[PDB]
This record gives C-alpha cells, structure tokens and sequence, in this order.
C-alpha cells in the first residue's frame, strides 16, 4: 500500500521528528487517553495521571517501535511480529482503538511541526500508520 | 450533548480566535488529500489531482469556509445539535447520498488543523472537548437521514 | 425510527418465528469466533479458544439468549428505541467500555444468521427491513452514552 | 493475513459454491442495493429494478472476479490489479462500500449454503473478503 514517494516522504518527516519520538508518543498517549476514555480499559496497572512515569516510560516504547518501523518499511511484517503477536493475541486489542491512536499521533505532530505538516506529509504519514496498525492486527485477518 | 461548564467556555474561547476562511479551507483541503475518494463528490470543482491544485482551489476554499461557518452554528448551539443540522443532514443524505463515516474523518481532520494552527495552546484537554463537539456534530448530520 | 407500515409487518411475522435461544446463542459464537477481539469482554465464560468450545459454551448459548430477547423487546418496540435500550446503553458504555463499532458488528452478523436458519424466506426486501431495525438497535445503545 | 487454514477454508467453500458464483454475486449486489441505498450512486447507468439483466450480467463478473482471486490467494495483488485502478482511481468507490458489499455476500453465501457456511468457514470467508477488500482500495493506502 505504500508508495516510492510515501516512503521517501515518511523517512524525511520522522527525521524531523527526530530524539522526539519519545516525547510525541507519550502526548499521543495522553490525548488518546482524555479525548477516547474507552482506551484507559487496557492499562489498569497504569498512573495514567496527567504526567506519569509510566505513559511517559511507555510514550518512549512506543515512538522506538514507530522509528523501527520507518526504519525497515519495505518488511513491516518481519520487524513488527513481537508486537503483532503481543497486541492481537495476549492483549485482544480493539482494531478501531488503531485508528484512535494514529488520529492522536497525527494531532501531535501537527502540534509541535507545523511547518513540516504538510498536506502531502500528513497523507503519507496517515497511510504509514494505517500499514502499522494492519500489522498489528494481523493475527485478526 | 453538554459535556462540562468550564469546557464548553474554552471551546467557545478557542473558536474566538478561529479563522474560518484560512482553517475551513485547509480542512476540506486535507480531507481531499488524505482521503481520496471523497473527491467524488466535488467534480464539479475542476482539478484535484494534486496537493498543490486542491490546496489552492478558490472553490474548495470558499466551500470549506462554509463548512466551517456551519461548524461554528454548531459550536454556538450545543444545546440543540440535532435542531441546528437537520436540513443539512436531510442534503447530505437524501440528495448527495455521503455514508456518515466521512463526517467523522472530516471532523477529525478538522481536529488536527486546529492543532497545527493552536500548537500547544490547543491540548490534549481541550482536544478531548473538540472531540466531544465534532463527534456531535457527526451524529447529528446522520440523524434526521431517514 | 419506523421504515414503514407493511415492513414493520414483514419484521414482526418474522420474529414470531425467531429462537431466541438457538438464533442468539449462534450470533453471540459467530461473534466471538469472527471477531475474535471480542472476546475480551467475555473472560468469565472460560474456554474460548476454538470454534467448537465457543459454540458449545453453555455461558456463551445463554448470554446469547439474554441478547436476543432484548433485541426482541427492540422489535416490537420500535417507536421508542432510544428509550427501550437507555439502561442498556449506559451498562456497555459507563461500565463495559464496549466501542460502539460492535454494536454494529453484531447486528450484522444476527442478519447473517437469520440469514442462514430461514433461507429463500429472509428475501433481500427483508434484509433491508433488519438492517434498517438492527442500525436502529445499535444507534440506541450509542445513546445516552455519555 | 491469510493463513494456511483460512486457504484451506475458502478454497474448500468456494467448490461447494461452484457454477453458483455468478448468480450468489447478483443477489448479493440486489441485498446492497435494497439495504444500503447509498450505493446505488455509483450505478446511475445501470436498471435497478428486481429482476434486471445488468445487475445479473454485473453479478456474474463478480464472481468471476472472486473465483479468480481464490485461484490466486497468495497473489492477490497481481492477480486483481486491473480492478484496483478501476475501483479507487477512476470510480473512486468509498472503503466503507466493500464492507457493505462484503456483509451481503455472507448473507447470500448464508441463504443457499446453511450447512456449510461454518462458524470456522464464515471466519475465513470474512477475512478472504477484507483482503479482496483491502486490494481494491490500495491505491488509497
Ligand atoms: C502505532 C500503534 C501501536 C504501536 C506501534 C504499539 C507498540 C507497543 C509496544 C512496542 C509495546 C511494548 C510495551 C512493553 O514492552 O512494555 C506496547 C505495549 C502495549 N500496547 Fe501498544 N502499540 C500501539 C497501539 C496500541 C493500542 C491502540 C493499544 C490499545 C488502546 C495498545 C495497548 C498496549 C498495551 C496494553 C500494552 C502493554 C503495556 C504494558 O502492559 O506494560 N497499543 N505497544
Ligand atoms: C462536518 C461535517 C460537514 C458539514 C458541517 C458540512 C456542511 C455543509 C454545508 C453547510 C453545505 C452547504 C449547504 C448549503 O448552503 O446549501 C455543504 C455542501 C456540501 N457538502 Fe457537506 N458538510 C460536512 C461534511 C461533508 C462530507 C464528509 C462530504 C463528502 C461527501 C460533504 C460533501 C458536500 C457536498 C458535495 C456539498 C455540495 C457542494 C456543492 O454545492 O456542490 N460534506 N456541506
Ligand atoms: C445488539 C447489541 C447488544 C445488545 C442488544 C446487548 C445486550 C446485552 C444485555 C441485555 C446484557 C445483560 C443486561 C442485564 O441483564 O443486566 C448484556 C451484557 C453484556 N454484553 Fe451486551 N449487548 C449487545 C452487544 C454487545 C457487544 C458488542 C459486546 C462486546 C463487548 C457486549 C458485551 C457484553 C458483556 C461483557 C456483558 C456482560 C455479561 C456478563 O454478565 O458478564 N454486548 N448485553
Ligand atoms: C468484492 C468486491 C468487489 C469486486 C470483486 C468487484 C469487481 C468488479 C469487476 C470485476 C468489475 C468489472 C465490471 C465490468 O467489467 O464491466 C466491477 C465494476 C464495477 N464495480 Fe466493482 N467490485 C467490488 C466491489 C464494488 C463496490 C463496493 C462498488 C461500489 C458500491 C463497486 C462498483 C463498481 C462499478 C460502478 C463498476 C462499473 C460497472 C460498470 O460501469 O459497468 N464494486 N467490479
């Protein structure tokens, strides 16, 4: 599903994302967490406090697998089997809760690069995290 | 719908400040780009093959910037959602035949140009709010359908 | 929401003939054995994991039943969805934190299986009638959500 | 997202569906039509009406199309790309019109195959057309 030019816009807009990942998807997390209260359901061994450790230790984990994903994008499914197996067996995840995310993720780049959100970035960058999110959910389909 | 007192006085603060032409404008933009099969319903409009040529299509702009004027009757009416976009929900259904799910991803997308525009002043608070209206507004553009 | 007078006829005549039981304890398996997600929310009911444990799961036959019979109250109550399942809206949303999106999901698997027990008799000009009843059974438990 | 089971499954249940295809896709595309009247939009050339040639002549192409994918399971993407363009580039056909689509297929297969039509057969038929689906919508993602 993705393109030549989604990669290349993909790997240029997540340089820019760079040490920040962390940051980002700690704030996505947050924003999912307020704007989609169905989501706490699966962390309740979790402070989800408005600036706790754990979203902040978890936002970290999150952002190294998006990094690795951009990082190995032509075999998605090869580098991202832990987490497919983790997401869609063990912890049952709800595949709407993906798209919950992802808007959430999309929100916070849009925050803190504005300039380099372009139309054309925020297209690819959906259909990148549409493609993780198949993945993750793979042990459905 | 409601959803708080001191909530519904930082969303109408926040709209204050909204730019209905530029934000409207980029919205539907967005929404042609990312989703591209909503295309189909504004041909009439002329080029859209490109970022470029929909971003900077008079028609589009104009057209989004009075989607975003209705966005705001909503914003101004949450009371009585349903009362304010009955005949727009009775257009959109009977006469252009739009699935209700793309009301979502446009109030979604909506969502995220006001983050771009608002940058850490829009939070994830006052995200959680506009989520609350937008999902409104989409209920009751699908409602009265029938 | 209504769809009709001689419709609402042809949903009624049908549901005379509907098992509770055996219709919802096969919807609720369907459920749990196509969306497999699902079956999270059923933890207490023990061995879920194979489509012939599911189906033969006395839990699942008679929280199945519990499903349909309300569906039923839906069915002969269809001037006043919202109020029939307030109760009901509240259990799945304040409590269960169940996505609406499987509200859906269900409805449309019960027509798949109404589909399978009545045959050549459950015509396309009745689908048409249940989907309209069961969109209506779904946006009622989305209600007084919040 | 196709596993050995689910080929096994769909190969097994699309035999029993055998010279049938074409006539289960034009009952199919009639239970849309009457369900979900949103979709007659994208048919302005075409007689609706209960019994007509073209939605017949239409419903045997579709089969066609999905005996051929089945022949193809592992190579779906080559097998359907002239589809593909013609779905999301020139009709630009809604996503949310395969799910539709997909739904009355299950309910046509249900009607005529009540004792094949599995719960284990009808996991494997959905996932089969979710990536039929996912295919013939990719020139979106
Ligand atoms: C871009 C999409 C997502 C990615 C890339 C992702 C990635 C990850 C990773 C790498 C972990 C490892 C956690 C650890 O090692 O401790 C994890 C854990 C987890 N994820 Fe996700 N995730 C995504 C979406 C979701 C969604 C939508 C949910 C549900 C709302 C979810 C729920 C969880 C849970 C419950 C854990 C376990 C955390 C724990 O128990 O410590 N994830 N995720
Ligand atoms: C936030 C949700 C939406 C709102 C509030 C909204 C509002 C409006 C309004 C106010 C008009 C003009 C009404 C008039 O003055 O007569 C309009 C027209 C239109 N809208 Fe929507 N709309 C929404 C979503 C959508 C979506 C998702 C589509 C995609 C199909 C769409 C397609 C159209 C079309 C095709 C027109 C006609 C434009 C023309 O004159 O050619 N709208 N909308
Ligand atoms: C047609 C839509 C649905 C209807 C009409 C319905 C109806 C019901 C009813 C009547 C009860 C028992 C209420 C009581 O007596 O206290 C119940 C319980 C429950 N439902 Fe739903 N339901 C629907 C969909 C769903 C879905 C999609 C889920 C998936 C999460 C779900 C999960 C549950 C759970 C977990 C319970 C509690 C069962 C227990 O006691 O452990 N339901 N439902
Ligand atoms: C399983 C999913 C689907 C398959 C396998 C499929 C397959 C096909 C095929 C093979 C054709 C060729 C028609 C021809 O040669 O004349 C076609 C045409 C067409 N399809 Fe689909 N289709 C699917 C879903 C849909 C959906 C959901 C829609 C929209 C509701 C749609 C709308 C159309 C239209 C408008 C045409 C053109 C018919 C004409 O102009 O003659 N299709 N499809």
């Amino acid at each position: 599903v993705l393109s030549a030019a989604d990669k290349t816009n993909v790997k240029a807009a997540w340089s820019k994302v760079g040490g920040h990942a962390g940051e980002y998807g700690a704030e996505a997390l947050e924003r999912m967490f307020l704007g989609f209260p169905t989501t706490k359901t699966y962390f309740p061994h979790f402070d989800l406090s408005h600036g706790s450790a754990q979203v902040k230790a978890h936002g970290k984990k999150v952002g190294d697998a998006l990094t690795l994903a951009v990082g190995h994008l032509d075999d998605l499914p090869g580098a991202l089997s832990d987490l497919s197996n983790l997401h869609a067996h063990k912890l049952r995840v709800d595949p709407v809760n993906f798209k919950l995310l992802s808007h959430c993720l999309l929100s916070t780049l849009a925050v803190h690069l504005p300039n380099d959100f372009t139309p054309a970035v925020h297209a690819s960058l959906d259909k990148f995290l549409s493609s993780v999110s198949t993945v993750l959910t793979s042990k459905y389909r | 719908v409601q959803l708080s007192g001191e909530e519904k006085a930082a969303v109408l603060a926040l709209w204050d400040k909204v730019n209905e032409e530029e934000v409207g404008g980029e919205a539907l933009g967005r929404l042609l780009v990312v989703y591209p099969w909503t295309q189909r319903f504004f041909d009439s409009f002329g080029d859209l093959s490109n970022p470029g040529a929909v971003m900077g299509n008079p028609k589009v702009k104009a057209h989004g910037k009075k989607v975003l004027h209705s966005f705001g009757e909503g914003v101004h009416h949450l009371d009585n959602l349903k009362g304010t976009f009955a005949a727009l929900s009775e257009l959109h259904c009977d006469k252009l035949h739009v699935d209700p799910e793309n009301f979502r991803l446009l109030g979604n997308v909506l969502v995220v140009v006001l983050a771009r525009h608002f940058g850490k002043d829009f939070t994830p608070e006052l995200q959680a709010s506009y989520q609350k209206v937008v999902a409104g507004v989409a209920n009751a553009l699908a409602h009265k359908y029938h």
